[PDB]
RNA sequence: AUCGAGAGGA
C-alpha cells in the first residue's frame, strides 16, 4: 500500500539526471558527485579503483538510505588536476580490466570439456 | 482432520468452554481473621446428584 | 515469531545482493539481532537452530523432544562430522563489500511462524470526518474511519510540558467546539437564538 | 482449533496461581497473557 | 490595582513559556499577511521569522504576568532578556 | 501446498525433483540423506525445500467439485 | 487387564509417582554434559512420560525445558495466531476471515507429541534460514 | 594475458568452478552482484486466466509460472516492454505462451511445463523454450488436476532483471571465497579450546600455502585470488552467465562516462 | 472521566514502529499514505503561494499535494472531487488545507503514557513503506521495541500550537531528564555494542574504510586527522576516528577503580576537546548515565547540538559494525569442561551444607536464633544459602567467558543483559519462589506426588540445579513455570495497583505550579512550598556535585 | 549497625554499634526509657511519629519512608518531587490521604473534585451546599475546554 | 620543527594483557639510571621479544589536513621503522625535578620519567615517536 | 560528600584550563583582592528570588546557602592558585560564566510540577513492576514488600503491615 | 448506528 514500485531501482524518473555535480562547500578542489538509480556495485568498484591513482587525495561513498537506491561520491584531488577527470580516467581502468576478463574467461572456457 | 466438538449454530460454529466451580458436598474449615465477631467457620456446600 | 516467544517485526528487506552470504553462497532468509537473545533468555531457539541444521543435512528429522537425552554436545558431535563448525557458526561476507565479516555469524534453520497483525491491516489515519451523535466526538476505531482517544493519561503528559493552547486545541478544534447562548443573569442555556 | 476446544474458564484466596495439584491436568504455561490471565487454563 | 513601573521582582528573564507564546502569537500574525518588520533574509516560515524578530528585540507585545493575590506585573519583550 | 518452483534461499529449480523424490524414497528404498544428494541438492537452504515439504494438494484432490 | 489406573487430584494425594518409569526403579562412568537428575523405594504407580504435563500449544515447543518458562507461555498465546491450514475443506467453507500459508512446511525439530497433534501434516510456519547477527541496525 | 587471470579447474553445463587471479576485491563483489541481479532474462509476466477449476487459487498458479525457467540466450536481440514502441506487448518484445490441460482421466492429471505452448511468432530466434532438465522430460510440476478439472491459459513473458523480482535471475547460488588460511586476517576466529580442531579445513586449501609458525604477520599484502563457483538455473548456459555479468557491468560502467560527456 | 478529560480527536495516526539507524533523533518516519491524509490549515501569504498553487495542482495523490481549499465567505472546496480542481486562482488570505511536508512539528506518543517523556514533538520525514520509523536512541523514554509495539501521532492546527511542540515538546529539549536529573536517551543496542568493539585499543581500521567513515559524519570539516600510526602500514585507531563525531569543545574525566592515567586495562574515560585520549566508550560514557557524555554535551551548547551528535555516533558505529559483524551462538552459553564441574560441586557443597542446617532443626536443638524467630526461620536460612550457590557460580562463569564470547560483549557494553542473565544461561537457574517463599506446599505436607510428604530440601521446594543449556528436569520445570506465572500475574493485575497509585498522585498534585514568585501553590492560593524543591531550581539543570569540605583529615584540610 | 562518625582526629571512621529491631510500636512510653537515646529513636510508624513529635517530624518521616521504598535497590528520584508530594500531604493540618477521603474534600473547586473517584455525590452537594467554583484549576478549564492557567497559560498578552 | 629527544632503551617485561595486537612494553633507560619507560607497541606490526634493546626518537615534524604519500618522498624515516603520532596531556612530578610525561597515540599510551627535565619538551599538541632496529 | 548541586563548577574548571591553556609552571596575575573580593561579590548576585524587603532577602540567602558552600569550597585561594592556576581574564570568565550558568538553572515560573511531582514516582513503580518481570525469580523486593507498602503510605495506613521499631 | 458479551495486541 506504501511499498514503492519495484522498477524504481534503475528507471530514472522525469527531470532526473544519472549524475549530479556540486563542489564540496568546505575543502577546495573537491567535489561531491551524486549518482542516481544505483547501488554499491557501482558505489564500491568506483571508490576502490579511485585508490590506485596516487594523484587523488580523497575517495569515499555512502549509501544514504537503503530506501532510495542512490549513492553519493566525494572526491578530492591534487591542485589543478580536475576531479571529473579523476573519475573519467579511473572508469576506463575498470573497463580495461573487465574487457580483459571476457577474453581470458573464454580462452580458458573453450579448453574445458562438458 | 476436523475432529469436531462444536455446536453448529446460526451457521457459525460454537464451542463450550468448561465452566469451573468449587466442588460440592465436601466439608471444609475456614478462617477468617478475628476482628470481625467470629474466628472459625466450618462450611459445606450442598446439592443432590 | 519463532517457536520461543521471539516476536519482532520486519525492519527492512534486503535483496539477495545487499545480503550477507556464506562460504558456499547461502543467503539468509532471516536476520535477527543477537540482542533479543540474553534479555530475554531463550536458549532453546538457539538449539532448535542447531538441531534443524543437522536434520537438513543428514536427512533425518530431528528429535526436539522436551525431557530427553539430547545435548548441545550431542548435536555438536554431529554437525562436526558434517563439514561445518560445532556450534552453528559460519564465516560470512558482507554483501555491500565482499569483505569478510570480522566476526563469525550464527547461521542455520529455525522454524518460523508468521503471526497475524500486518501493518496494512493496522495502519490507520483520520483527519476530520464522521462523528457520533451523542457526543459529537469522533467515532471509535479504524472500522468506521474514526479517530484515536486522547485519554486521561494522555492529558497528563501535556500539562507536564505546560502546552496550554495545545490543550485548548486537542480538546476543542479536534473534538467538540460547540457554541451556545448564556443568559447574563440566569446563567443557563435557555435563551432563544433567533438567527441570523 | 485444538487448543480452543479444551479450554477452561473460571468465574471471578490465590486463584490466578499455578498450584501443585495442577500438575499434568492443566497446562503449566498455556494461558492467555494479561486481561484474565491464570484464570482461564487449557487441559 | 496595578504594580507601578518600579518594584519589579519577577524573574527578569524570559520564561520558556513566555517564549513559546510570544513566538506563537507572532507566528500567527506573520502567517496572516500582517506587516513584517526585520529584513527578511530570504526566509518564508512565519515560525523562523519570529525567531529572528526575537534576536533583534522588535516585538511590540507586553507579557502581563499575574500573581496569586491578583495584582500583576508587566514587562515587554523589549524589556526582557532573551536567553 | 504443491512443491514450489525453485527454493527461496538459493533459487535452484526444485519443482522437477518432487517426482523423482517419491520414486527414489519408495520405489528402490533409501534414506533421505542419500535422497537429496542424488537429486543434486547439496546446499541445505535447498535441501530443506523438499524434506520439509508436505503435498497438501493431494488431499485437496480428494474433493468432488 | 489391570495395567493402568485412572487418577484424579484427590486420590493423587495418597500416592507415590516415578518420573521417568525406569529411573526410578532399577538397581544401583557418567556423561558430564547431560542433565542432572536427583533419584524412595515405595512407588505406587509411574508417570507415563513427563511431556504429558503440557497441552496442545506447549507441546508444539522444541526443548521447552531449555527455555525460560514465561516465554514458553508467550509462545503458546502466539501459536494460536500462527498462519497455516486450518482444514483441508476451506475452499468451499464460508467463514468470516481465514488465513492460508502460500507454501507451508513441517518443522525440522519435532516434539514427539506433535504426531498426535497432527502437526507435521498441518503446519503453521516455514523452516526458513536464520541469521542471528548485527548488520544494518534495522 | 593483460590483467585478471582466470583459471578453470571444474566446469559443466551447470557448474563453473574457477579461480580469478590478480584483481582487487571491489570487482569480485561487484561481479557477483551483477551476476545476481543486473543480468536480464525472460520469464512470465502477464497471465490471463480463462478457466481454472483447480483447488489452487488463481494468482497462486499465476505466481509459480513467473518462477518457471525460460530459454533466454538470444534475449539481447529482444527489446524491453518499456523500451518497445507497441501497445502492451508485441513479437519484437514479448514471447507469449499458452497452457492447456483438462481432467479427462480418473487417476491424477499432472500439468507440467512441457505442456506449455509457444503462440507468438518466434522470429526464428532461440528464445522462450521452457527449460527441461527432468530425467523423463517433464520440466517442473506446475499443478495437479483430478477427474474433471480444467486450466485454460495465456502467458506473456517479458524482459527483466533480478532487481525487479527474483524470478528474472539466471542466478542460482554463487560460491565465494578468498584467503582460506587467514593470512590477510580480515576475520578473527571464535574458538573454545583451539581454532584448528574446532574450525574445518576448507575445500580451498590445496593450491594455497600454509603460513608457517615463525613468520611475522604480513601487514600490507592485499586481496588477491578468489575461489568462485557459479550455478545456472538454465535460462542462460553457464559460460554466458558470467560473461554477461562483466558485460552489463561494463555496459553501465560505460553509461555513466557517456552521461558525463552529456554535462 | 471518559469524555471531557479524555476526548476523541481528529488528525491522528497509529501504526507499528520499526527501527531506522539513518533517521535523526528529533525525526519521525511518517508513512506516505498517512501524509497523503493528514492536513495542516495554512493561510496563503505572498511567501508561500508559489509552493501553494503548485500544491493544489498536485491533488490529493502526488505526495506534496493537498485536499480542500477554504475561501473568504466560508465555502469549502473539495479537491479530489469538484470540477474546478485543475486550477483555481489563489487570493490572499485563504486556507489551503495541505498534506504534510518534510520538517513539520508533530506530537508523537506511545501508550502507556507514564511520563511527560512518552509524549514528544518530532520532525517529519515522509517515507515509503507503511511503518512508523524512529531513532534507535529515542527508544528508552517512550519504552518501545519493534516486536510490533503500536505508536501514535498528532498534528497541530494553529501556528502557535506548532511552536508549543517544537519549543517545549521538541525531542531535544527533553534529552536531559527533569525527573531523574540525568539524560534519559542514550546509545542503545547495535550502536552500543559496537562502540565498545570500535574503541578497543586492539581495534584498528585503515584508509579504505577510514575515509568512508569521515564521509559518514555530516559535519565533517574535510580534514582527515593524522593516523596514530604511520609505521610499515598507516593505520588509524578505533578510538581515533570516533573523535570525529565528538564535537570540538567537550571535555570528560572519569577514573574507575583500576585507573592509572595509564589505564593498563583501558578503564575510565578521558576526553579532551572532542578528541579521545584513553578508555573504552560504553554505557557509563555514551550511555544514558549521569556523568555520561550525553549529559555533558547537552549542558554545553546545546540541545540540538547534542541531538545531531546522537545520530552521528550511530551512523559511524553502524557503518563499522556493518562490515565487521557480530552474532550469538549456543557456544556462547557453553562453559569450559573442568568448570561446570566446579559449579556442580559448588552446588554439591551448598546442598550438603543445607543438609547440615536441615539435621539441626531435625535434632531439634537447635540454638534457634533470637529473631530470626521462628518459624521464620530456617526457611530464611536456606533462601540465601542457595541465592549464594547461584551468584557464586554466576561469577565462576564470568571468568570462563574469554573476551571473544559473544554474550559477555553485550554485558561488557551493557547493551542488554547481565550477571543473572549469564548465570541462568550457563550455571543454574536457581531457587524459584512464590510470594517470596520457596514453592509453597500444595499437596498435604509435600510439593508433588513425585516426592514423599515432608521434604524441606531444595530439589523439593523449587531449586533447579541445572542450567538452560542442559535442560531442566520435569520436577524442576513445573516449578519454574509456577514462578514465571506469578510474573505474568502482576502484569495485568498488580500493574493496576501502581497505575491506580498514579491516577491519584497525578490527580492530587496536578495544578501545583511554581507561580510568578517561586512560591509553589495550589488553585486556592495555599502555599505548599516557599521556594520549589527548597532551592527554586530546575532538576534538568542539576548534577552530582562533590562537596569536598566534608571528608578528609583536619590536617589534610589545613594544607 | 554501621554509622559514620566524626573522629576527633578529623576523618570519618566507621563506628559499629549495637542497635535494636522491634516488631511493635509504643513510642509514647518506649522513649521515656532509661538507657536509650531519645534523640535518635525511630519507628517506621509515621502515623504515631506524628502524634508524638508534632507535625514537622511527620513531614520528614513520610519522606524518609517513600525514599526507603523508591530509592532502595538503585532507583533515584530527585528530592524536589518526593518532597513536593510529602509537602502536599502535610500542610492541611494533619496527614491528608492520597485518596478520595482526604484531598477530595479540601475546599477546592468542585468540577475538579468531580474528576476523581467519588463523582456524582460530589456535584450533588455542590448543587446542595450552593458551592461556587473558582475555575482556576487544570481540570476546570479542560472540562470547560479552555487554555487553562497552566504553563503557556499563566500570563495574558497585551500591547 | 627539529628532532627532539632520542635515547637507547632495554625491554624488561612484555605482558600480553587481554590483547592480541598492541602489547604493553616496560623498559629501563641505557646509561641514564634516573629514567623509566612504559609504552604501548603494536606487536603484530613490530615484533618485540624480552631483553631486546630499541631506539626511541620523539620530534614534532619529520592546519594542513593529511595527504597520502605521492612519493616524493617528503623525508623522515626509512631508518625509523615504528612510528606513531599523538598528543600530550597532564604532566607529572615525583622528586622536583623529576618530572614525567604522558603521551596518547590515539589510545596507545606512553609514560616516560627522568630528570633532564627538558624545556625543549613543549606542552604542545605535536608529538611523534620513531623507533628503529 | 556527593550531592545534587546545580551549575557544575568542576567542568567550568576544565573549560577554563584548556581554553586559555596557561598552563604550567608559570605564575598567575590575580591579587588576593581579585579572587576574594570576587567570590564574595558573586555571592551577592547569584539570585534565586528578588525583592527589596527584609524577609525576601533572608529567604534568598537561605536557599543559595548550599550552593555557596561548594562555590566557597572550590573557589578558594589556595586551590585557585595551586591545582588550578587561573588568570585574571580566565577567572573573570569563570566568574561571569557561573553567574550565567546559574540564572539559567532557575525554575521557570509557569512550570507545572504538581503533575511532574508524580509521575516520577508513579512511573518507575509502574514500569518497575509492569516490566514486569523479567523474568522468573525472586523477583522483588520491591514490588511485593513493597508496592503494597507504597499503598499504605498514601492511604494513611492505620492497619500497618509490618510495624517495626528501631531504638538507639 | 446504540446497548451488551467475549477473544487478541502491546
Ligand atoms: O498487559 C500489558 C502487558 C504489556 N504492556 C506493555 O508492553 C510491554 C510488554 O513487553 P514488551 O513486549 O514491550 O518487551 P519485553 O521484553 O518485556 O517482552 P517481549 O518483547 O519479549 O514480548 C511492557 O513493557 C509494557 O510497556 C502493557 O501495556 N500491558
Ligand atoms: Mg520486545
Ligand atoms: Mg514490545
Ligand atoms: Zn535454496
Ligand atoms: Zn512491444
Amino acid at each position: 500500500m506504501n511499498a514503492p514500485d519495484r522498477f524504481e531501482l534503475f528507471l530514472l524518473g522525469e527531470g532526473e539526471s544519472k549524475l549530479k555535480i556540486d563542489p564540496d562547500t568546505k575543502a577546495p578542489n573537491a567535489v561531491v558527485i551524486t549518482f542516481e538509480k544505483e547501488d554499491h556495485t557501482l558505489g564500491n568498484l568506483i571508490r576502490a579503483e579511485l585508490l590506485n591513482d596516487r594523484k587523488v587525495l580523497f575517495a569515499a561513498y555512502k549509501v544514504e538510505h537503503p530506501f532510495f537506491a542512490r549513492f553519493k561520491l566525494r572526491i578530492q584531488t591534487t591542485e589543478g588536476y580536475d576531479p571529473k577527470d579523476a573519475l573519467k580516467n579511473a572508469c576506463n581502468s575498470i573497463i580495461n580490466k573487465l574487457g580483459a576478463l571476457k577474453t581470458n574467461f573464454e580462452t580458458e572456457w573453450n579448453l574445458q570439456t562438458l | 482432520f476436523d475432529m469436531g466438538g462444536y455446536f453448529i449454530i446460526n451457521g457459525s460454529e460454537k464451542v463450550l468452554i468448561a465452566q469451573e466451580r468449587s466442588a460440592g458436598n465436601i466439608v471444609q474449615v475456614f478462617k477468617k481473621a478475628a476482628p470481625s465477631p467470629i474466628s472459625h467457620v466450618a462450611e459445606i456446600r450442598s446439592a443432590l446428584e | 515469531a519463532s517457536r520461543h516467544g521471539q516476536k519482532g517485526t520486519i525492519g527492512i528487506t534486503y535483496r539477495r545482493e545487499d545480503m550477507p552470504f556464506t562460504a558456499e553462497g547461502i543467503v539468509p532468509d532471516l536476520i535477527i539481532n543477537p540482542h533479543a537473545i540474553p534479555s530475554r533468555m531463550t536458549v532453546a531457539h538457539l538449539i532448535e537452530c542447531l538441531l534443524s541444521k543437522v536434520a537438513a543435512l543428514s536427512g533425518n528429522e530431528g528429535d526436539a523432544s522436551p525431557f530427553t537425552d539430547i545435548t548441545v554436545e550431542g548435536i555438536s558431535k554431529l554437525l562436526r562430522e558434517h563439514g561445518y563448525q560445532s556450534r552453528g557458526f559460519e564465516v560470512m561476507y558482507n554483501g555491500h563489500t565482499g569483505k569478510k565479516l570480522m566476526a563469525q555469524i550464527f547461521f542455520g534453520p529455525t522454524y518460523y511462524q508468521r503471526l497475524r497483525h500486518m501493518v496494512d491491516d493496522k495502519i490507520h489515519a483520520r483527519a476530520r470526518g464522521p462523528m457520533q451523535v451523542l457526543t459529537r466526538q469522533p467515532v471509535e476505531g479504524r472500522s468506521r474511519d474514526g479517530g484515536l482517544r486522547f485519554g486521561e493519561m494522555e492529558r497528563d503528559c501535556m500539562i507536564a510540558h505546560g502546552a496550554a493552547s495545545f490543550l485548548k486545541e486537542r480538546l476543542m478544534e479536534a473534538s467538540d467546539a460547540f457554541r451556545v447562548h448564556i443568559c447574563g443573569i440566569c446563567g443557563l442555556m435557555t435563551v432563544i437564538a433567533k438567527l441570523n | 482449533t485444538l487448543s480452543h476446544l479444551r479450554r477452561t474458564n473460571t468465574p471471578i484466596a490465590k486463584p490466578r496461581q499455578l498450584h501443585n495439584t495442577h500438575w499434568g491436568l492443566v497446562c503449566p504455561a498455556e494461558t492467555p497473557e494479561g486481561q484474565a490471565c491464570g484464570l482461564v487454563k487449557n487441559l | 490595582k496595578a504594580i507601578p513601573k518600579d518594584q519589579r521582582a519577577t524573574t527578569p528573564y524570559m520564561t520558556k513559556y513566555e517564549r513559546a507564546r510570544i513566538l506563537g502569537t507572532r507566528a500567527l500574525q506573520i502567517s496572516m499577511n500582517a506587516p513584517v518588520f526585520v529584513d527578511l533574509e530570504g526566509e518564508t516560515d512565519p515560525l523562523r521569522i519570529a525567531m529572528k524578530e526575537l534576536a533583534e528585540k522588535k516585538i511590540p507585545l507586553v507579557i502581563r504576568r499575574y500573581l496569586p493575590d491578583g495584582s500583576f506585573e508587566d514587562w515587554s519583550v523589549e524589556e526582557l532578556i532573551v536567553d | 501446498m504443491i512443491v514450489p518452483v525453485r527454493c527461496f534461499s538459493c533459487g535452484k529449480v526444485v519443482g522437477d525433483k518432487w517426482e523423482s523424490y517419491l520414486n527414489l524414497l519408495q520405489e528402490d528404498e533409501l534414506d533421505e540423506g542419500t535422497a537429496l544428494s542424488r537429486l543434486g541438492l547439496k546446499r541445505y537452504c535447498c535441501r530443506r525445500m523438499i524434506l520439509t515439504h508436505v503435498d497438501l494438494i493431494e488431499k485437496f484432490l480428494r474433493y468432488n467439485p | 487387564e489391570g495395567l493402568v489406573e485412572y487418577i484424579d487430584a484427590e486420590e493423587e494425594e495418597s500416592i507415590l509417582i516415578a518420573m521417568q518409569p525406569e529411573d526410578l526403579e532399577p538397581a544401583e562412568d557418567v556423561d558430564p554434559a547431560k542433565r542432572i537428575r536427583v533419584s524412595a523405594t515405595t512407588f505406587t504407580h509411574c508417570e507415563i512420560h513427563p511431556s504429558m504435563i503440557l497441552g496442545v500449544a506447549a507441546s508444539i515447543i522444541p526443548f521447552p525445558d531449555h527455555n525460560q518458562s514465561p516465554r514458553n507461555t508467550y509462545q503458546s498465546a502466539m501459536g494460536k495466531q500462527a498462519m497455516g491450514v486450518f482444514l483441508t475443506n476451506y475452499n468451499v467453507r464460508m467463514d468470516t476471515m481465514a488465513n492460508i500459508l502460500y507454501y507451508p512446511q513441517k518443522p525440522l525439530g519435532t516434539t514427539r507429541a506433535m504426531e498426535y497433534l497432527k502437526f507435521r501434516e498441518l503446519p503453521a510456519g516455514q523452516n526458513a534460514i536464520v541469521a542471528i547477527a548485527c548488520y544494518s541496525g534495522y | 594475458e593483460e590483467g585478471p587471470q582466470v583459471k578453470i579447474r571444474e566446469a559443466s553445463k551447470d557448474n563453473v568452478d574457477f579461480i580469478l587471479s590478480n584483481v582487487d576485491l571491489a570487482m569480485a563483489n561487484s561481479l557477483r552482484r551483477v551476476m545476481i541481479a543486473e543480468i536480464p532474462t525472460l520469464a512470465i509476466d502477464s497471465v490471463e486466466v480463462e478457466t481454472n477449476t483447480t483447488v489452487l487459487a488463481d494468482e497462486f498458479i499465476a505466481h509459480r509460472l513467473g518462477l518457471i525457467p525460460l530459454q533466454s540466450m538470444d534475449i539481447e536481440q529482444l527489446e524491453y516492454s518499456r523500451d518497445c514502441f507497441c501497445e502492451d506487448h508485441c513479437d519484437k518484445c514479448s514471447v507469449v505462451l499458452t497452457l492447456q490441460a483438462f481432467g479427462e482421466s480418473e487417476s491424477t492429471t499432472n500439468v507440467y511445463s512441457k505442456d506449455l505452448v509457444i503462440v507468438s511468432n518466434l522470429m526464428g530466434r532461440n528464445i522462450g523454450h521452457p527449460i527441461i532438465q527432468d530425467k523423463e522430460g517433464n520440466g517442473v510440476l506446475i499443478c495437479k488436476l483430478r477427474k474433471g478439472q480444467e486450466l485454460k491459459l495465456t502467458c506473456v513473458a517479458k524482459k527483466g532483471i533480478a532487481k525487479e523480482h527474483a524470478k528474472w535471475g539466471p542466478a542460482a547460488a554463487i560460491e565465494f571465497e578468498y584467503d582460506p588460511w587467514n593470512k590477510l586476517k580480515h576475520t578473527d576466529y571464535w574458538y573454545e579450546q583451539d581454532s584448528a580442531k574446532e574450525w574445518p579445513q576448507s575445500k580451498n586449501c590445496e593450491y594455497e600455502d600454509p603460513p608457517n609458525e615463525g613468520d611475522p604477520f604480513d601487514y600490507k599484502a592485499q586481496a588477491d585470488t578468489f575461489y568462485m563457483n557459479v550455478e545456472s538455473v538454465g535460462s542462460i548456459p553457464v559460460d554466458q552467465v558470467v560473461v554477461r555479468g562483466i558485460d552489463t557491468l561494463q555496459k553501465k560502467v560505460a553509461s555513466i562516462l557517456l552521461a558525463l560527456t552529456q554535462m | 472521566r471518559g469524555n471531557l478529560m479524555g476526548k476523541r480527536v481528529d488528525f491522528s495516526a497509529r501504526t507499528v514502529i520499526s527501527g531506522d539507524p539513518n533517521l535523526e533523533l528529533d525525526q519521525v518516519g511518517v508513512p506516505k499514505s498517512i501524509a497523503k491524509t493528514l492536513t495542516y490549515p495554512e493561510v496563503v501569504t505572498p511567501y508561500n503561494i508559489d509552493r501553494l498553487t503548485q500544491l493544489v495542482r498536485n491533488g490529493p495523490n502526488e505526495h506534496p499535494g493537498a485536499k480542500y481549499v477554504i475561501r473568504d465567505s466560508g465555502d469549502r472546496i473539495d479537491l479530489r472531487y469538484s470540477k474546478r480542481a485543475g486550477d483555481i486562482q489563489l487570493q490572499y488570505g485563504w486556507k489551503v488545507e495541505r498534506h504534510i511536508m518534510d520538517n513539520d512539528p508533530v506530537l508523537f506518543n506511545r501508550q502507556p503514557s507514564l511520563h511527560k517523556m512518552s509524549m514528544m514533538a518530532h520532525r517529519v520525514k515522509v517515507i515509503p513503506y507503511s511503518t512508523f520509523r524512529l531513532n534507535l536512541s529515542v527508544t528508552s523514554p517512550y519504552n518501545a521495541d519493534f516486536d510490533g509495539d503500536e505508536m501514535n501521532l498528532h498534528v497541530p492546527q494553529s501556528e502557535e500550537t506548532r511552536a508549543e511542540l517544537s519549543q517545549l515538546c521538541a525531542v531535544p529539549l527533553q534529552i536531559v531528564s527533569p525527573q531523574s536529573n540525568k539524560p534519559c536517551m542514550g546509545i542503545v543496542q547495535d550502536t552500543l555494542c559496537g562502540i565498545r568493539k570500535l574503541t578497543l585499543r586492539d581495534t584498528f581500521i585503515e584508509l579504505d574504510q577510514v575515509l568512508n567513515m569521515l564521509y559518514w559524519v555530516p559535519d565533517w570539516d574535510g580534514v582527515i586527522p593524522t593516523p596514530a600510526i604511520i609505521k610499515p602500514k598507516p593505520l588509524w585507531s578505533g578510538k581515533q576516528i570516533l573523535s570525529v563525531a565528538i564535537p570540538n569543545g567537550i571535555h570528560l574525566q572519569r577514573f574507575d577503580e583500576g585507573t592509572t592515567l595509564l589505564s593498563p586495562k583501558d578503564n575510565g574515560m578521558l576526553i579532551i576537546d572532542g578528541q579521545i585520549i584513553f578508555g573504552v566508550v560504553e554505557k557509563k560514557t555514551v550511555g544514558s548515565s549521569n556523568g555520561g557524555l550525553i549529559h555533558v554535551v547537552t549542558r554545553e551548547k546545546g540541545p540540538q547540538v547534542c541531538a545531531k551528535l546522537f545520530g552521528n555516533i550511530q551512523k559511524v558505529v553502524n557503518f563499522w559494525l556493518l562490515h565487521n559483524g557480530f552474532s550469538t551462538g549456543i557456544g556462547d552459553t557453553i562453559a569450559d569442561g573442568p568448570t561446570m564441574r566446579e559449579i556442580t560441586e559448588t552446588i554439591a557443597e551448598a546442598k550438603k551444607k543445607v543438609l547440615d542446617v536441615t539435621k539441626e532443626a531435625q535434632a531439634n536443638l537447635l540454638t534457634a536464633k533470637h529473631g530470626m524467630t521462628l518459624r521464620e526461620s530456617f526457611e530464611d536460612n536456606v533462601v540465601r544459602f542457595l541465592n549464594e550457590a547461584r551468584d557464586k557460580a554466576g561469577r565462576l562463569a564470568e571468568v570462563n567467558l574469554k573476551d571473544l564470547n559473544n554474550v559477555k560483549q553485550m554485558v561488557m557494553a551493557g547493551s542488554k543483559g547481565s550477571f543473572i542473565n549469564i548465570a541462568q544461561m550457563s550455571a543454574c537457574v536457581g531457587q524459584q519462589s512464590v510470594e517470596g517463599k520457596r514453592i509453597a506446599f500444595g499437596f498435604v505436607d509435600r510439593t508433588l506426588p513425585h516426592f514423599s510428604k515432608d521434604d524441606y530440601s531444595p530439589e523439593s521446594k523449587g531449586f533447579v540445579e541445572n542450567s538452560y543449556l542442559r535442560g531442566l528436569t520435569p520436577q524442576e520445570f513445573f516449578f519454574h513455570a509456577m514462578g514465571g506465572r506469578e510474573g505474568l500475574i502482576d502484569t495485568a493485575v498488580k500493574t493496576a495497583e501502581t497505575g491506580y497509585i498514579q491516577r491519584r498522585l497525578v490527580k492530587a498534585l496536578e495544578d501545583i505550579m511554581v507561580h510568578y514568585d517561586n512560591t509553589t501553590r495550589n488553585s486556592l492560593g495555599n502555599v505548599i512550598q516557599f521556594i520549589y524543591g527548597e532551592d527554586g531550581m530546575d532538576a534538568a539543570h542539576i548534577e552530582k556535585q562533590s562537596l569536598d569540605t566534608i571528608g578528609g583529615s583536619d590536617a589534610a584540610f589545613e594544607k | 549497625y554501621d554509622r559514620k562518625v566524626p573522629s576527633p582526629t578529623g576523618e570519618y571512621v566507621k563506628e559499629p554499634e549495637w542497635v535494636l529491631e522491634t516488631d511493635g510500636v509504643n513510642l509514647s512510653e518506649v522513649m521515656t526509657v532509661p538507657g536509650i537515646d531519645p534523640t535518635r529513636i525511630y519507628t517506621n510508624s509515621f502515623i504515631d511519629i506524628m502524634e508524638v513529635l508534632g507535625i514537622e517530624a511527620g513531614r520528614a518521616a513520610l519522606y524518609k519512608e517513600v525514599y526507603n521504598v523508591i530509592a532502595s535497590d538503585g532507583s533515584y528520584v530527585n528530592y524536589r518531587h518526593m518532597a513536593l508530594l510529602v509537602d502536599v500531604m502535610t500542610t492541611q493540618g494533619g496527614l491528608t490521604s492520597v485518596t478520595r477521603h482526604g484531598f477530595n474534600r479540601s475546599n477546592t473547586g468542585a468540577l475538579m473534585r468531580c474528576s476523581f473517584e467519588e463523582t456524582v455525590e460530589i456535584l450533588f452537594e455542590a448543587g446542595a451546599s450552593a458551592e461556587l467554583d473558582d475555575c482556576r484549576g487544570v481540570s476546570e478549564n479542560v472540562i470547560l475546554g479552555q487554555m487553562a492557567p497552566i504553563g503557556t497559560g499563566a500570563f495574558d498578552v497585551m500591547i | 620543527s627539529n628532532t627532539l629527544f632520542d635515547d637507547i632503551f632495554q625491554v624488561s617485561e612484555v605482558d600480553p594483557g587481554r590483547y592480541n595486537k598492541v602489547c604493553r612494553i616496560e623498559a629501563a633507560s641505557t646509561t641514564q639510571d634516573q629514567c623509566k619507560l612504559t609504552l604501548d607497541i603494536n606487536v603484530e606490526l613490530f615484533p618485540v621479544a624480552a631483553q631486546d634493546s630499541l631506539t626511541v626518537t620523539i620530534a614534532s615534524s619529520l592546519t594542513r589536513s593529511w595527504r597520502p604519500p605521492q612519493a616524493g618522498d617528503r623525508s623522515l624515516a626509512d631508518d625509523y621503522d615504528y612510528v606513531m603520532y599523538g598528543t600530550a596531556y597532564k604532566f607529572e612530578e615525583v622528586s622536583k625535578d623529576l618530572i614525567a610525561v604522558y603521551y596518547s597515540f590515539g589510545g596507545l599510551l606512553m609514560r616516560l620519567e627522568g630528570n633532564y627535565r627538558n624545556l625543549n619538551n613543549l606542552k604542545q599538541e605535536n608529538a611523534y615517536l620513531l623507533i628503529r632496529r | 560528600a556527593n550531592w545534587p548541586l546545580p551549575v557544575n563548577i568542576r567542568r567550568i574548571i576544565q573549560n577554563a584550563q584548556q581554553t586559555f591553556h596557561i598552563d604550567h609552571t608559570k605564575p598567575s596575575d590575580l591579587t588576593i583582592k581579585d579572587i576574594v573580593l570576587g567570590v564574595k561579590d558573586l555571592q551577592e548576585n547569584l539570585l534565586v528570588l528578588r525583592g527589596k524587603n527584609e524577609i525576601i532577602q533572608n529567604a534568598q540567602r537561605d536557599a543559595v546557602t548550599l550552593f555557596c558552600c561548594l562555590l566557597r569550597s572550590r573557589l578558594a585561594t589556595r586551590r585557585v592558585l595551586q591545582e588550578y592556576r587561573l588568570t585574571k581574564q580566565a577567572f573573570d570568565w569563570v566568574l561571569s560564566n557561573i553567574e550565567a550558568q546559574f540564572l539559567r538553572s532557575v525554575v521557570h515560573p509557569g512550570e507545572m510540577v504538581g503533575v511532574l511531582a508524580a509521575q516520577s514516582i508513579g512511573e518507575p513503580a509502574t514500569q518497575m513492576t509492569l516490566n514486569t518481570f523479567h523474568f522468573a525469580g525472586v523477583a522483588s523486593k520491591k514490588v511485593t514488600s513493597g508496592v503494597p507498602r507504597l499503598k499504605e503510605i498514601l492511604n494513611v495506613a492505620k492497619n500497618m503491615k509490618t510495624p517495626s521499631l528501631t531504638v538507639y
